[PDB]
RNA sequence: GAUGUCGGCUCAUCACAUCCUGGGGCUGAAGUAGGUCCCAAGGGUAUGGCUGUUCGCCAUUUAAAGUGGUACGCGAGCUGGGUUUAGAACGUCGUGAGACAGUUCGGUCCCUAUCUGCCGUGGGCGCUGGAGAACUGAGGGGGGCUGCUCCUAGUACGAGAGGACCGGAGUGGACGCAUCACUGGUGUUCGGGUUGUCAUGCCAAUGGCACUGCCCGGUAGCUAAAUGCGGAAGAGAUAAGUGCUGAAAGCAUCUAAGCACGAAACUUGCCCCGAGAUGAGUUCUCCCUGACCCUUUAAGGGUCCUGAAGGAACGUUGAAGACGACGACGUUGAUAGGCCGGGUGUGUAAGCGCAGCGAUGCGUUGAGCUAACCGGUACUAAUGAACCGUGAGGCUUAACC
RNA sequence: AAUUCCUUGUCGGGUAAGUUCCGACCUGCACGAAUGGCGUAAUGAUGGCCAGGCUGUCUCCACCCGAGACUCAGUGAAAUU
RNA sequence: CACAGGUGGUCAGGUAGAGAAUACCAAGGCGCUUGAGAGAACUCGGGUGAAGGAACUAGGCAAAAUGGUGCCGUAACUUC
RNA sequence: AGCGUCGAGUCGGCCUGCGCGGAAGAU
RNA sequence: AGGACCGAACCGACUAAUGUUGAAAAAUUAGCGGAUGACUUGUGGCUGGGGGUGAAAGGCCAAUCAAACCGGGAGAUAGCU
């Protein structure tokens, strides 16, 4: 509990950048291509966030060659490099799953001014 | 599904023997009343604990 | 999280378009074939004109599933569509001379190395 | 199993349990003391006790809110104007349940629960 | 020698290299030796250890004096730990989770969560039979139980409906991820048995 | 005066004439891979198409898809396709009623478990003064499957083609146990959207009902598809088999004396139960240190005084639970509820203001609300008592003091 | 073939695989012309077969809401023997 | 049997609706003559379900699905 | 057997007593 | 116009589950067919047992049908138990 609490709040990233549902983000991940170390950006618009400490997650999805991808992200894992919010989004839901029924036009989302 | 034979009143008996009723252990004394009642709860005429509760 | 019966779109230029899974290979009463496995195939639909026709039975390699895959951060990658690449039955080497969509690090071993060099991403 | 889970049951579905705790935390306002069988005392603490601590801020909101969740405007009246002034000072704990026997049609264990000072 | 700990609950370690180990963290205070039990007096080598902290007015006289004998404060249980030659120990004796520091794999005992009265499809994994088809009130029964006049009865061990979980068990040969001497902690890979707050006993794996 | 009969489903259990995996002899055994016979029952031992099918053929797997017994195991466990009631038709036979070891379409499967058995779970008494714990381990149960790749090594072997033993490492399938950190499901107890209607005087705001009205999300818990772990090594005694030394029988001979090796079988090792193990075991600790009477005088029966250790009961309860049971707590108190703070979820409440003819938008505002969660907190309820359990614990013999 | 025993005849189609189905062949065990023959649009809670959609039918079950089952109080059966 | 069965005629409000369907209501009438707890297996009646989608089975049995109005549009075959 | 050797038994039929293998099954 | 179409009342009874000492000696629940007709329904009437009636199932004729029910021949007869 407390226990818990304390071994969590020490692995926890400081520099996490705000974001919610509806922003595009883009993500840079390490990859390991054997000796080679290099970041690979996933870029699309955030459909859910799970805000739970150390356990905290996020789901991304895009069209990515002609093929919807969503990916999970661990937020404090170290394979996240960086997280950058490149648009900000305007929707009412905490939740955008009805974006996997949608492509082009229909899955738009208004942009945030704010 | 029935019996074959007829059980025993021996065998009725055994059965009933785990069905005897347990008395009240002990009943509790009222400190201003002096009623007995059962413990935790209120007494005949409203008292629990020495308070007029009711 | 293919079993038989599950139907699979083609991410290859074999001609193929829609395939069946007849076999999950690899062991006896094994369920399923994820990302990487190789399944059995009979072709339901394919294009005139291509390498490969429709109720020839042969393998396939998955390469996206919308269940997904998961890495080990705990993170999870997750595909709208069922695909697989068409192999020859005996040598288990690609058909096609084509890639199409992206596939996922699985597939980075000597057995499948050129899909992912035909891979238009590799997540 | 039912680990860790609360709420009870009570032989009903959820829009009966609703309608039935609405009916005596409006009783129990009213008259400040009822007799109740012992666990639906034990759950209407659960009802009415966050009742008399919304009624310790008296706005327009938490008044409707009051109503939306008793639906009774003498009740509401009376716990913003009354109970909530009478509690001010007091951190939870505004019932007390005293247990009192046996019901004669059915056996069934029974409680006087009571506002506090009443 | 083991030790006596407490399950505090699930988290995860992420490692440099971006791998999340799922760990479980056993709180393991002192484990204080209670009592030397050797081939003299009682026929075999063991310690009897306690833990934790009791309340004075819960430690009944016969526990109280026990204590007092071995001139340590009460804890929460008794636990014997069984000695191999080369082990020594003398009463009164601190033993902490130090004891884990070189050991790179641990069994885990402890209670398994209580799942009641539990049928065979659950218990036993029993397939149900259909759900439609014509099928009357048998979609989660157990089936046949036998055969027929030979041998006419049903076997013992048959597996069968009844109490589930709420018993000791032991999972074997689990990472040690951390020993943390400072918060008295140990982090092992994986899960272990029992509900958070239960009593686990933590030895050197015997695999 | 009824022993339900085919096939399937569910659940099995044994045999070994062994399908796979293990050990081995012979080979027309170079190697690889086979053949054949011996030992071996530990574990394992396909999914589909067609057909009522069992079977079979076929497709595609697998290390393998064993053969049999069990009322051709299993309908007071399910099914009811086949088959043998009554309807109807075809072919066929018959003058006909009708009929067929022909076909065809349709066509009611009851039982609340007394006893045995079995899975679980309590109560009683016992175990010799009583009590609280920790144990020992007689005995019992569980578990025991295996692929592929790489190294050894393109080495041994072979004219090439091909291609090992032995040993080592990695990673899977199936199965099992646990768990909920993660990924998810569920989440009628949380939040929101929305249709029809009724109500709260009306507006605004809300509530009821319509499958939770319909839906979208989702906390805790439970959970698998989620992710940890397991099968072993080692040891003993062996099987078939292989030997050493060695006579009977000057030789020879694994055997007669003596000695050695030898497998998933056996006994252990691993996990769980376990002293009703009446053969009722052990260790540690705790408690009780009054008086008196009668009498078939004996392990006799009262009386007054005493009431321990501890237990139970009652109450607040639990990640424990059908009930019992088991665990926590009872004011010298966090046991439950409430309350406070936080988290989580939902997604910017109401009211007011502003913009717009208006629907609505914007500001106040990531607002409001928020279950089972986390950290705290005596506000409420866990009572002073009472109850059960006693008062030094048999005889005999031995040893010691 | 609502008729064919041999028979899952044979050939073609459909399926990865089709004792059923559809199209043929004629070797009709044992069709056949008002106890009608062969066709036939429409119709059918009719028989057989295939496909799209759809899904807890199934792989393989999980969770949840209710009514019983379980416990307490009241009443109080039955077959069988 | 104070029994989820059977029994001809007449009357016909509101909102929505094509409607005497259906939902919610009015007038009016009722809560069905054992209750109280608990929140096991299993049975019954329901809700939701990852990936797959008939692999189930004698057989898609059951379930899921489709579902309104207006307009556009609609094949073989046909007794038109 | 050694019979290029040394020092008494040795060979293999027959009949018969008692044993041995042949000999795998399902709670 | 219609033994026309979709669909309540009304008339039926194709499937499934439940129930099977039932709530019920044939039903309930979800679906299902007909629904201006060879329709359906109230009241009354007529047909009588080798007889009736039957869009024909040996169906129905008072929970009874390959010959109703009640009384009688009657203690039929029973080489059977
Ligand atoms: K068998
Ligand atoms: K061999
Ligand atoms: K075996
Ligand atoms: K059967
Ligand atoms: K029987
Ligand atoms: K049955
Ligand atoms: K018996
Ligand atoms: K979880
Ligand atoms: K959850
Ligand atoms: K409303
Ligand atoms: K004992
Ligand atoms: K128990
Ligand atoms: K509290
Ligand atoms: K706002
Ligand atoms: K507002
Ligand atoms: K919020
Ligand atoms: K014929
Ligand atoms: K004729
Ligand atoms: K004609
Ligand atoms: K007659
Ligand atoms: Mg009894
Ligand atoms: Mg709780
Ligand atoms: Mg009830
Ligand atoms: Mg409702
Ligand atoms: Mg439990
Ligand atoms: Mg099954
Ligand atoms: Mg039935
Ligand atoms: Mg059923
Ligand atoms: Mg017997
Ligand atoms: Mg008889
Ligand atoms: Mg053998
Ligand atoms: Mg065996
Ligand atoms: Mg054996
Ligand atoms: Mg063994
Ligand atoms: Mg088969
Ligand atoms: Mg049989
Ligand atoms: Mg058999
Ligand atoms: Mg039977
Ligand atoms: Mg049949
Ligand atoms: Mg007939
Ligand atoms: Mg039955
Ligand atoms: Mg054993
Ligand atoms: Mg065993
Ligand atoms: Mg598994
Ligand atoms: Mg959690
Ligand atoms: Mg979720
Ligand atoms: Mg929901
Ligand atoms: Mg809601
Ligand atoms: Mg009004
Ligand atoms: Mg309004
Ligand atoms: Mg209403
Ligand atoms: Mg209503
Ligand atoms: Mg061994
Ligand atoms: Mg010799
Ligand atoms: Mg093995
Ligand atoms: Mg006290
Ligand atoms: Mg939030
Ligand atoms: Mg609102
Ligand atoms: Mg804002
Ligand atoms: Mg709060
Ligand atoms: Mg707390
Ligand atoms: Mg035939
Ligand atoms: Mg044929
Ligand atoms: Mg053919
Ligand atoms: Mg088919
Ligand atoms: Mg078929
Ligand atoms: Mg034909
Ligand atoms: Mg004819
Ligand atoms: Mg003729
Ligand atoms: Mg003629
Ligand atoms: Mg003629
Ligand atoms: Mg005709
Ligand atoms: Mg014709
Ligand atoms: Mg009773
Ligand atoms: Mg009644
Ligand atoms: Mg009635
Ligand atoms: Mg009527
Ligand atoms: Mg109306
Ligand atoms: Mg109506
Ligand atoms: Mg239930
Ligand atoms: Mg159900
Ligand atoms: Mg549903
Ligand atoms: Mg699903
Ligand atoms: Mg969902
Ligand atoms: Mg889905
Ligand atoms: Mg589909
Ligand atoms: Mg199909
Ligand atoms: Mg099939
Ligand atoms: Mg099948
Ligand atoms: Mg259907
Ligand atoms: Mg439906
Ligand atoms: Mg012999
Ligand atoms: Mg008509
Ligand atoms: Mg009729
Ligand atoms: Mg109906
Ligand atoms: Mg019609
Ligand atoms: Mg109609
Ligand atoms: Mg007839
Ligand atoms: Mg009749
Ligand atoms: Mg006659
Ligand atoms: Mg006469
Ligand atoms: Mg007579």
């Amino acid at each position: 509990s407390n226990i818990i609490k304390q071994l969590e709040q020490e692995q926890m990233k400081q520099d996490v950048p705000s974001f919610r549902p509806g922003d595009t983000v883009e993500v840079k991940v390490w990859v390991v291509e054997g000796s080679k170390k290099r970041l690979q950006a996933f870029e699309g618009v955030v459909i859910a966030i799970r805000n739970r400490g150390l356990h905290s997650a996020f789901t991304v999805r895009k069209i990515s060659n002609g093929e919807g991808v969503e990916r999970v992200f661990q937020t404090h894992s170290p394979v996240v490099d960086s997280i950058s919010v490149k648009r900000r989004g305007a929707v009412r839901k905490a939740k955008l799953y009805y974006l996997r029924e949608r492509t082009g036009k229909a899955a738009r989302i208004k942009e945030r001014l704010n | 599904a029935v019996q074959q034979n007829k059980p025993t009143r021996s065998k009725r008996g055994m059965r009933r023997s785990h069905d005897a009723l347990t008395a009240v252990t002990s009943l509790s004394v009222d400190k201003t009343s002096g009623e007995k009642h059962l413990r935790h709860h209120i007494t005949a005429d409203g008292y629990y604990r020495g308070r007029k509760v009711i | 999280m293919i079993q038989e019966q599950t139907m699979l779109n083609v991410a290859d230029n074999s001609g193929a378009r829609r395939v069946m899974c007849i076999k999950v290979l690899g062991g006896s009463h094994r369920r399923y074939a994820g990302v990487g496995d190789i399944i059995k195939i009979t072709i339901k639909e394919a294009i005139p004109r291509g390498k490969v026709k429709k109720g020839d039975v042969l393998k396939a390699v998955v390469v996206r599933t919308k269940k997904g895959v998961r890495r080990p951060d705990g993170s999870v990658i997750r595909f709208d569509g069922n695909a697989c690449v068409l192999l020859n039955n005996n040598s288990e080497q690609p058909i096609g001379t084509r890639i199409f969509g992206p596939v996922t690090r699985e597939l980075r071993s000597e057995k499948f190395m050129k899909i992912i060099s035909l891979a238009p991403e590799v997540l | 199993m039912r680990h860790r889970k609360s709420g009870r049951q009570l032989n009903r579905n959820s829009s009966h349990r609703q309608a039935m705790f609405r009916n005596m935390a409006g009783s129990l306002v009213r008259h400040e003391i009822i007799k109740t069988t012992l666990p639906k005392a034990k759950e209407l603490r659960r009802v009415v006790e966050p009742l008399i601590t919304l009624a310790k801020t008296d706005s327009v909101a938490n008044r409707r809110l009051a109503f939306a969740r008793t639906r009774d405007n003498e009740i509401v009246a009376k716990l913003f104007n009354e109970l909530g002034p009478r509690f001010a000072s007091r951190a939870g704990g505004y019932t007390r349940i005293l247990k009192c026997g046996f019901r004669a049609g059915d056996n069934a264990p029974m409680a006087y629960i009571e506002l506090v000072d009443r | 020698i083991g030790l006596v700990g407490k399950k505090v609950g699930m988290t995860r370690i992420f490692t440099e290299d971006g791998v999340s180990i799922p760990v479980t963290v056993i709180e393991v205070e002192a484990n204080r030796v209670t009592q030397v039990k050797d081939l003299a007096n009682d026929g075999y080598r063991a310690i009897q250890v306690t833990t934790g902290a009791k309340k004075a007015n819960r430690v009944t006289k016969p526990e109280a004096g026990h204590f007092a004998k071995a001139g340590v404060e009460a804890g929460r249980g008794l636990w014997e730990f069984r000695l191999a030659e080369g082990e020594e120990f003398t009463v009164g004796q601190s033993i902490s989770v130090e004891l884990f520091a070189d050991v790179k794999k641990v069994d885990v005992t402890g209670t398994s969560k209580g799942k009641g009265f539990a049928g065979t499809v659950k218990r036993w994994n029993f397939r149900t039979q259909d759900a439609t088809h014509g099928n009357s009130l048998s979609h989660r029964v157990p089936g046949s139980i036998g055969q027929n006049q030979t041998p006419g009865k049903v076997f013992k061990g048959k597996k069968m409906a009844g109490q589930m979980g709420n018993e000791r068990v032991t999972v074997q040969s689990l990472d040690v991820v951390r020993v943390d001497a400072e918060r008295n902690l140990l982090l092992v890979k994986g899960a272990v048995p029992g509900a958070t707050g239960s009593d686990l006993i933590v030895k050197p794996a015997v695999k």
